[PDB]
């Protein structure tokens, strides 16, 4: 995303199940490095490198 | 290269029936028995023969003779040309080096 | 005897987590004491963390036989 | 419904739905697909199928 | 931390390099085209003329 | 002038990024369908939706691409022993010879539970080891000391000190990092490639 | 000319009889090494050489288990092999009362032969190649890894270790380059070690189906 105008959707599980689902297997803190190759895609950005 | 028939104006064809073949037209009974030689044709075609000598055909073709590379010139590549379409055209040569993983051949 | 790792993989706790918060969330005895949470998910890690999550894994092979593992005896790690 | 004009309701499109496949987390896509958009009861008889 | 105008403007002997660099390689090229033209210009072993 | 052919330039890449909307897509999708039900088992095979084994070993290591710090490879062990090296300073016990080392690394890895890991990584552990033990040599034979530890400029021992608890934190820790960077069982192993090659 | 058809006698028979030894029927250490200098002190020039005899060779045998079973190689000189003279070798074969034989044709084989070739009967079977396949021996080739055919013992080990039918394993084709290199039949399992980027190594067992 780039902040130009863009738009992005929502949603709420409506279960415990899915609650922990998403939390464990979705949640970001899991999810620092693609696993295309094994390469971090959370990192600095822009004006954090400046 | 063609011939047309000057009593009615149409192609001619060959054909024998007596002790001479004869130019001969099929709607009028214009005949030219041939009794002498002409020198041109069609220029016929007959396809790409590239591989009826492939890999190491007969070693009657061993030369003396050969260039160089540029950069490194071991011992193996006894040099080669060849031709492009048809009679009347030039004839291309390429020069080619092999011992393994690159892609050289200059022309 | 048991071949399978003795690593609790990631499926394994996110389900047993979301079945303990189920149970939980319906009226069920909690084991561990609670500070005054009110989340059934919260309490759930909380069960976990002190392994007393009253929970059995049964590990099914694709030829038909299975093990059975205790919650408390895989290596739960980060 | 689909627009907002008439209230909505975002799609759940055939991409994230491979994406969740990816994650490997199998009763939140059922949640998602099935729970929440048109869980619907019938009734079957066994005897002729 | 800013961008400006003054950060774009060229130098002084980068105009002076600027204008030998165009000067040769535009001789470099009419003489190329010389060679071509009168068919003094050698073939590369990759390609003809063109 | 320019401006004309510089516009007609550019243009171009705004026509190849309007058509690339919908190859890739479509190859995305086909390549999706094809490897969606390839699954992990717990026999550490994958195995199609109708039980047909498709492999015996997952990428024949068995090991999980989004878990490899090197390339491609789960250590780098360079690093690793710098890290241990640091963290664990050892200011008290003495630097090791290359005869030392040796065996004290091999008495370490005759433990029962290094012989259940895997015998390559075992393999590569020990050309390592073996690496720096014959590194360590010439530095100790340039400067001409002792063995003993009797040499009198003391800091001429600090140029490739290395002490058995960093073995043992070494060891440990490849050990460690082997055993936790597996394919788990039930990944969904065939959507993963089909998302890594289409992205 | 005539000494590249001699070479190629010479490198057929030298393949041919690679497949010979490692069939694992008898065959001698000497001969393995042949020259092309060696081929042409054993047979003279191509205009001295007559094609449908020059090459036959049928010592070997099956000494690993069974000496008594002895193997035919014939090499037909039309550029069409035609119904009558694989007739002629058919009696001849059935005249030394063997079980199995092996043709290299040198282009090709009548359509009719063709047919013929797979219902002469149930204890018959005759195997077919060409020359251009036997110019090299792709069991030397760099693509292609180690296969190696594996008794009923080791199968059934084998199938016992993993919890399989052993209908569930990978298949390879009846008519796979390697399975006729190898001439095994439907019903056998072939180990294979393909070479890791390092030192180690991957097995992998396939099926004839
Ligand atoms: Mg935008
Ligand atoms: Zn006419
Ligand atoms: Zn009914």
């Amino acid at each position: 995303a780039d902040f130009d105008g863009d738009e992005m959707n929502l949603h709420l599980p409506q279960t415990e199940e899915a609650k922990a689902e998403a939390l464990v297997l979705m949640g970001t803190k899991a999810n620092l490095v693609t696993p295309r190759n094994g390469e971090p895609l959370i990192a600095a950005i822009q004006d954090f490198l400046t | 290269m063609l011939l047309f028939c000057p009593g009615c104006g149409n192609g001619l064809i060959v054909e024998e029936g007596q002790r001479c073949h004869r130019f001969s037209c099929n709607t009028c009974p214009y005949v030219h028995n041939i009794t002498r030689k002409v020198t041109n044709r069609k220029y016929p075609k007959l396809k790409e023969v590239d591989d009826v000598l492939g890999g190491a055909a007969a070693w009657e073709n061993v030369d003396s003779t050969a260039e160089s590379c540029p950069k490194c010139e071991h011992p193996r590549a006894y040099f080669m040309q060849l031709q492009t379409r048809s009679a009347d055209e030039p004839m291309t040569t390429f020069y080619k080096c092999c011992n393994a993983q690159c892609g050289h051949r200059w022309r | 005897k048991r071949i399978t790792t003795p690593y609790m993989t990631k499926y394994e706790r996110a389900r047993v987590l979301g079945t303990r918060a189920l149970q939980i969330a319906m009226c069920a005895p909690v084991m561990v004491e609670l500070e005054g949470e009110t989340d059934p998910l919260l309490i759930a890690m909380k069960e976990l963390k002190a392994r007393k999550i009253p929970i059995i894994i049964r590990r099914y092979l694709p030829d038909g036989s299975y093990e059975d593992w205790g919650v408390d005896e895989l290596i739960i790690t980060d | 419904t689909e627009g907002r004009s008439r209230d909505g309701g975002l799609r759940l499109g055939e991409m994230e739905r491979d994406c969740l496949i990816g994650y490997g987390a199998s009763m939140l896509l059922l949640e998602r697909l099935m729970i929440s958009s048109d869980a619907f009861e019938v009734d079957v008889c066994g005897q002729c199928g | 931390f800013s961008i400006g105008i003054g950060d774009v403007t060229p130098g002084q002997g980068l105009l002076k390099a600027k204008y030998e660099l165009l000067n040769a390689g535009y001789k470099k090229c009419d003489e190329y085209i010389e060679a071509l033209n009168t068919g003094k210009l050698q073939q590369q072993p990759g390609c003809t003329a063109e | 002038t320019e401006f004309f052919f510089h516009t007609m330039a550019g243009r171009e890449g705004l026509v190849d990024t309007a058509v690339k909307t919908a190859e890739t897509g479509y190859m995305q999708r086909r390549l999706v369908k094809s490897l969606e039900d390839l699954c992990s088992q717990y026999d550490l095979t994958v195995r199609s939706s109708t039980g047909d084994i498709i492999q015996f070993i997952y990428g024949g290591d068995g090991l999980d691409p989004a878990a490899m710090e090197g390339k491609d490879e789960p250590l780098e062990f360079k690093r690793v022993l710098d890290n241990i090296k640091a963290v664990f300073p050892c200011p008290s016990e003495p630097a090791l010879s290359k005869n030392e080392l040796i065996l004290t690394t091999e008495s370490i890895m005759k433990k029962s539970e290094f012989l259940c890991c895997q015998d390559s990584f075992l393999q590569e552990i020990k050309k390592f080891i073996k690496g720096v033990s014959e590194k360590i040599k010439k530095t100790r034979d340039k400067y001409g000391i002792n063995d003993n530890g009797t040499t009198e400029p003391r800091v001429l021992y600090q140029l490739d000190r290395i002490t058995p608890t960093q073995v043992e934190k070494f060891l440990e820790t490849c050990r460690d990092k082997y055993m936790r960077a597996q394919m788990e069982p039930g990944s969904a192993v065939g959507a993963l490639c089909a998302q890594s090659i289409g992205e | 000319d005539d000494e590249e058809e001699t070479y190629r006698l010479w490198k057929i028979r030298k393949t041919i009889m690679q497949l010979c030894h490692d069939r694992g029927y008898l065959v001698t250490q000497d001969e393995l090494d042949q020259t092309l200098e060696e081929f042409k002190a054993q047979s003279g020039d191509k205009p001295s050489e007559g094609r449908p005899r020059r090459t036959d060779l049928t010592v070997l045998v099956a000494h690993n288990d069974d000496p008594t079973d002895q193997m035919f190689v014939f090499f037909p000189e039309e550029p069409k092999v035609g119904i009558k003279t694989i007739k002629v070798y058919c009696q001849r074969m059935q005249e030394e009362n063997i079980t199995r034989a092996l043709i290299v044709v040198q282009q090709g084989m009548t359509p009719s032969a063709k047919q013929s070739l797979v219902d002469m009967a149930p204890k018959y079977i005759l195997e077919q190649f060409l020359q251009q396949e036997l110019l090299i021996n792709i069991t030397e080739h760099e693509l292609v890894p180690e296969h190696v055919v594996m008794t009923k013992e080791e199968v059934t080990e084998l199938l016992a270790r993993y919890k399989l039918r052993e209908n569930q394993l990978p298949r390879i084709q009846a008519g796979d380059p390697v399975a006729r290199y190898f001439g095994i039949k439907r019903g056998q399992v072939v180990k294979i070690i393909r070479p890791s980027e390092t030192a180690g190594r991957y097995i992998t067992y396939r099926l004839v189906q």
